[PDB]
RNA sequence: UGGAGAGUUUGAUCCUGGCUCAGGACGAACGCUGGCGGCGUGCUUAACACAUGCAAGUCGAACGGAAAGGUCUCUUCGGAGAUACUCGAGUGGCGAACGGGUGAGUAACACGUGGGUGAUCUGCCCUGCACUUCGGGAUAAGCCUGGGAAACUGGGUCUAAUACCGGAUAGGACCACGGGAUGCAUGUCUUGUGGUGGAAAGCGCUUUAGCGGUGUGGGAUGAGCCCGCGGCCUAUCAGCUUGUUGGUGGGGUGACGGCCUACCAAGGCGACGACGGGUAGCCGGCCUGAGAGGGUGUCCGGCCACACUGGGACUGAGAUACGGCCCAGACUCCUACGGGAGGCAGCAGUGGGGAAUAUUGCACAAUGGGCGCAAGCCUGAUGCAGCGACGCCGCGUGGGGGAUGACGGCCUUCGGGUUGUAAACCUCUUUCACCAUCGACGAAGGUCCGGGUUCUCUCGGAUUGACGGUAGGUGGAGAAGAAGCACCGGCCAACUACGUGCCAGCAGCCGCGGUAAUACGUAGGGUGCGAGCGUUGUCCGGAAUUACUGGGCGUAAAGAGCUCGUAGGUGGUUUGUCGCGUUGUUCGUGAAAUCUCACGGCUUAACUGUGAGCGUGCGGGCGAUACGGGCAGACUAGAGU
């Protein structure tokens, strides 16, 4: 299952602006509802709940799927916020996010659902597909001279590519290099309070 | 019975068992003939009813009646029993 | 008696095997007596593999192999060279080396630039 | 590489200490709701009673034969001709002791683990050496007849064999006396002489078809028996045992053995729990946990036990003999009343019990098994499908813009706030379903017929797939067919209005409701999840509330009224030694699967393959001697005189 609610509303219970660039928040910067603008109690299980909420709706993973993520981030060495992180990233509605190809999320996640997209001419229609190093990620041969994919050409110069992936020319195929580590990945929520979040 | 060759295998139990039933009868009253004369301490034909009681535990026991590490245990017994009269 | 047979120990619709030798009045999952090959009937080819230093002691000790076993054996030549036949050598073929995943990395940036 | 706390004793406090909750899991059930696919899984209670079909056969290359089919016939026109490929019934060989099910019994060498067998067995398979030799008498079937209601059965004639029985020759049978090797006491293996003995079988042939038979040395596999250590509650069970503990002479067995028997000795076990009572199949594993531990034994895999209840042998290499035999008992059924028949804890299925668990499905294509030289036949093992959100995993129910921040609902301090970029509207894309169409991999094989030096082998073809016209590819059409459930006083994320007035009712705790209820009922709003969400049952955690890791006992629960002493636990200084504990290292073992790591394959993931760790142990060889302990001494500080 998917959200598919409104995408505001969201933002505003975080207290944090999750879609790139929003007018509808920062008008009301507060949380909805009818008692929206009254005084919330800080607690330590909130700061840990809704850091768990700002990792969810900004990559759209329900609960038993953010949960797996987790029994493998604590089970790999290094840190635990750094590779949950890193397993997200490599997602590949992410990879089309970073990649320059889609607006918005809830826009990368169908362009890879609906199959206009192979890896190694392999017709991906999944979302949770982890690309791993050296991966090519294509676009179908049938989806150009197409709407949203025009739409992705021009427009390859307002949002920042991260440094492990590079977009190339007419093609619009894109190299993954890495695994991103902590530096290249954007940051609206710090890492430490999902972990914390499940070990109570 | 109920499946076709089991009634084949009654019927070849017992020819089996009339069959290996007198052979183990003839094996009792031939070591029991040696023990009368190896007690009357004869030494005559106590001599050559071994010969001949031996000779048919071993021909039982190449027809499959009796087990042959069950023939060399009475044949040690009773050839024993004429080394002591 | 001893038999060297297969053992089903795959997916559903993946029935990957194992070469294994075991006694007749055993069921197919049971205890090996020893495990000497693998069988993978759904690669291109095939993917065969007899350990062919054991396939011939328990071949000169008197294990019956079954028929689908005895059509490997005499593909990977560990038959041959037990009867004395010249096709000695194995007449197995491998699947077509791909390139790798560095290679095809390096084909597509040399493509852009 | 891995440990979280909160509420509640009081007017208030600090300790002690119970109770309760948040977490995870499930063979599940119930409630509301419900789109799909992948992959697992599904009588936990009555080892309760079972209708119907199926679940074990096969060989004419063992034998007599000719009931069925195809041929050669004579020829009635619907009967004759075994001579003849093929074959019902029958004899004979092998199989039927495997596979499949269930957890009633068992507290035991049943199981796990490591050994012993100088105390043993082992069909078929592989290999070394000899051999495959003379005869004989019958019988099933067939045919003719007697008894019986049936199930079935008596008699007379008649015919074979790889059926059966009797001889000749053949050491691993026996007895006596010797050598040569080894040790772990009985002994064991190898050889020599004398005296006694044991076997069998043929059939087929396009004319280098071919399959078998028997005695034995040696392997391989399977199995039996014995022993060390390991895993439940109970002392409100304290005396159990007479073939019981041991010896000798016999008997028995595949084999050791009171396993059995006759005599002789008077032992054997027990406070380290004998004898008894309760319960239970055991393990790899599974769930929880920071680990140590605690609960459990369900799928899968190993082993054990049982097949209507209780006993018993037979056949065979091998028997708890599930779909065998005999007897007794209970219960169904036939009968002419004399007598007979049956055992789903095989696969589906019905009744019943119950909170609750499915189809009287397809296929022998793949893999395993039985027989056969082989083609083949057999296989409810198995491969699959049907059904149930029963569980895990994955994806959909739209996406990008969009303020005059509309209508409606709700709240208001009557200015507005909120649902809310959410709708309306413009616009883009078809994953899944839906329609049309193409169409698999599982099959370097199974068969036939061409080329092959025989074995083998391909140029290369005819054909052979239950799942299946499925998965998957392609084409079409349009936002089109697709969201619910609990909770919102604290624990614990999320609050207002109205109805209600100790009533109706809520609740896990302590508490809420007696006319302004953030706790009851409804609406709006919100939060957590999402094809699910909640309740109940059950176990582990939190519980350092059984504490070894890891607690206590002056007054909170807890020092026996006090001493003496048995078993047990514990031990000062020092020299030497053995190397049991301890410790180092190495080989054997610790099955596979599951589990952690790393790559690889299903579009991802679950799932699956491979490699390495893990397997805390146990056995064998070789090192170390500080400490503990055993052995042989010394010393005076503790203790006694
Ligand atoms: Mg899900
Ligand atoms: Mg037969
Ligand atoms: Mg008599
Ligand atoms: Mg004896
Ligand atoms: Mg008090
Ligand atoms: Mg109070
Ligand atoms: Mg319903
Ligand atoms: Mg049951
Ligand atoms: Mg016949
Ligand atoms: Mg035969
Ligand atoms: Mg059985
Ligand atoms: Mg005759
Ligand atoms: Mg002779
Ligand atoms: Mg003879
Ligand atoms: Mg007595
Ligand atoms: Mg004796
Ligand atoms: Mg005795
Ligand atoms: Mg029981
Ligand atoms: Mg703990
Ligand atoms: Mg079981
Ligand atoms: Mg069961
Ligand atoms: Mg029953
Ligand atoms: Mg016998
Ligand atoms: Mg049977
Ligand atoms: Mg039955
Ligand atoms: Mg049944
Ligand atoms: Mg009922
Ligand atoms: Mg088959
Ligand atoms: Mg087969
Ligand atoms: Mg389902
Ligand atoms: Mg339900
Ligand atoms: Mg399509
Ligand atoms: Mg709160
Ligand atoms: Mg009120
Ligand atoms: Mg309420
Ligand atoms: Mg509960
Ligand atoms: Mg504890
Ligand atoms: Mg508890
Ligand atoms: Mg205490
Ligand atoms: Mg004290
Ligand atoms: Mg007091
Ligand atoms: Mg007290
Ligand atoms: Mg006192
Ligand atoms: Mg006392
Ligand atoms: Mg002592
Ligand atoms: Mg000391
Ligand atoms: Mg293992
Ligand atoms: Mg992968
Ligand atoms: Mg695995
Ligand atoms: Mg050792």
């Amino acid at each position: 299952a998917r959200y598919t609610g409104p995408v505001t509303r969201k933002s505003r219970r975080l207290r944090t602006d999750l879609v790139g660039g929003d007018q509808a928040f920062e008008k009301r910067p507060y949380p909805p509802g009818q008692h929206g603008r009254a005084r919330i109690k800080e607690s330590e299980y909130l700061l840990q709940l809704q850091e768990k909420q700002k990792a969810r709706f900004t990559y759209g993973v329900m609960e038993k799927q953010f949960r797996r993520y987790y029994e493998e981030a604590v089970r790999q060495p290094g840190k635990t916020g750094e590779e949950l992180l890193k397993i997200l990233e490599s997602r590949l509605d992410n990879v089309i996010y970073r990649a320059g190809l889609a607006r918005t999320r809830r826009m990368a996640r169908q362009l890879v659902s609906h199959g206009h997209f192979n890896v190694n001419g392999v017709h991906v229609n999944v979302p949770s597909y982890r690309v791993s190093q050296y991966d090519i990620v294509d676009v179908r041969d049938k989806s150009l001279n197409t709407v949203p994919f025009q739409i992705a050409r021009e427009t390859a110069g307002e949002r920042p590519i991260p440094s492990w992936l590079q977009v190339v020319g007419e093609r619009q195929r894109v190299l993954i290099h890495q695994l991103p580590e902590r530096a290249q990945i954007d940051v609206p929520l710090t890492e430490q309070l999902i972990v914390e979040y499940y070990s109570k | 019975a109920n499946i076709k060759s089991q009634q084949k295998r009654n019927r070849t139990n017992e020819r089996a068992r009339l069959r290996n039933k007198a052979v183990k009868s003839s094996l009792r009253t031939a070591v029991r003939a040696f023990r009368e004369a190896a007690h009357a301490g004869d030494k005559a034909k106590a001599a050559e009813l071994l010969a001949s009681t031996n000779r048919k535990l071993d021909k039982a026991a190449s027809k499959g009646v009796i087990h042959k590490n069950q023939a060399a245990n009475k044949k040690s017994a009773l050839a024993q029993a004429l080394n002591k009269l | 008696a001893v038999k060297i047979k297969l053992t089903r120990l795959g997916k559903i619709r993946n029935p990957q095997y194992r070469v294994a030798v075991a006694d007749a009045r055993t069921r197919r999952d049971g205890r090996a007596i020893e495990v000497i090959g693998r069988y993978h009937p759904k690669e291109e080819p095939s993917l065969i593999e007899i350990n062919s230093e054991r396939a011939q002691y328990w071949l000169s000790v008197g294990a019956q192999p079954t028929e689908p076993v005895l059509k490997l054996l005499k593909i990977t030549g560990d038959w041959q060279k037990f009867k004395g036949l010249p096709g000695a050598q194995g007449r197995l073929k491998v699947a077509a080396p791909k390139p790798s995943k560095l290679e095809v990395f390096n084909a597509a940036l040399a493509a852009a630039d």
